[PDB]
């Protein structure tokens, strides 16, 4: 997910449910809060390939054909570049509808280099009068990768998860905030800096 | 017609006299364009075109 400015970057198709060689295939593309974008198809034979108005050469395709991978090269990133990158499956040999999607592979251009998350205990004093009903929950700030894994308690309680969406500061880098309720704890990973930190249950 | 081929004297060497037909030759062409796609479209079976 980390790219300089000017970088280039190699992805790669996560499909795997399937012979990649005998279907359509896209790369779609979707900036975060922002529509679908389709970047680039290959057909079945390998070098004819299909691209949008806009790469210009910018964006290219391959397979490996042994392994049963299809790759995206990308070159002059920018910050318009920043965005998930989606392998899209379209139901047949030829042109198609996409009826499977790949998981994405999140893409960040920054000056910045990785960061690890602060993690916070956030959680009502224990000052205060107990109800019935207690909420609980951690806090992640601090952090450059915009993917972020909030687990709890190796999940084994999910009902009252209530994980929230992250936000940029003006500085660049990211904050989310995950609350839970039980009767009278918390994981969080973050693979790209390799932080896997649990603590105060 | 009228006859100049001597039909008697070729009938005795075997040689009968058949049908007299006219002379036709085409002339005078009226011209139409028309378009030929040597391509289908397959729009509708894309998936399969692979
Ligand atoms: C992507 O392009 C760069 C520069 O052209 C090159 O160094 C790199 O090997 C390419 N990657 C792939 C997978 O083709």
């Amino acid at each position: 997910g980390l790219v300089k400015p000017g970088g280039t970057l190699t992805l790669t198709c996560k499909a795997s449910g399937f012979t990649l060689s005998s279907y359509w295939m896209c790369w779609v593309r979707q900036a975060p809060g922002k529509g679908l974008e389709l970047i680039a198809c290959l057909y079945t034979n390998g070098a004819t390939t299909w691209y949008a108005s806009w790469v210009n050469g910018r964006f290219a395709i391959s397979r490996s054909t042994s392994r049963n991978t299809v790759d995206l090269n990308m070159t002059s990133l920018t910050a318009a570049d920043t965005a998930t990158y989606f392998c899209a499956r379209g139901s047949g040999s030829g042109w198609s509808w996409f009826n499977i999607w790949g998981p994405g592979t999140l893409v960040t251009v920054s000056s910045g280099q990785p960061k690890a998350p602060s993690v916070f205990p956030l959680a009502p004093c224990c000052g205060d009068t107990p109800s019935s009903t207690v909420t609980l929950g951690c806090l992640v700030k601090g952090y450059l990768p915009e993917p972020v894994t909030v687990t709890w308690n190796s999940g084994t309680l999910t009902n009252g998860v209530r994980t929230f969406p992250s936000v940029r500061q003006s500085s660049g880098l990211y904050s989310l905030s995950s609350v839970v309720s039980v009767t009278s704890t918390c994981n969080v990973a973050h693979p790209a800096t390799n932080t896997k930190v649990d603590k105060t249950v | 017609t009228g006859g100049i081929l001597h039909y008697e004297k070729l009938s005795k060497i075997g040689l009968v006299k058949g049908v007299t037909r006219k002379y036709k030759i085409k002339s005078n062409p009226l011209t139409k364009d028309i378009v030929i796609k040597m391509i289908p479209n397959v729009s509708n079976m894309s998936q399969c075109t692979g």
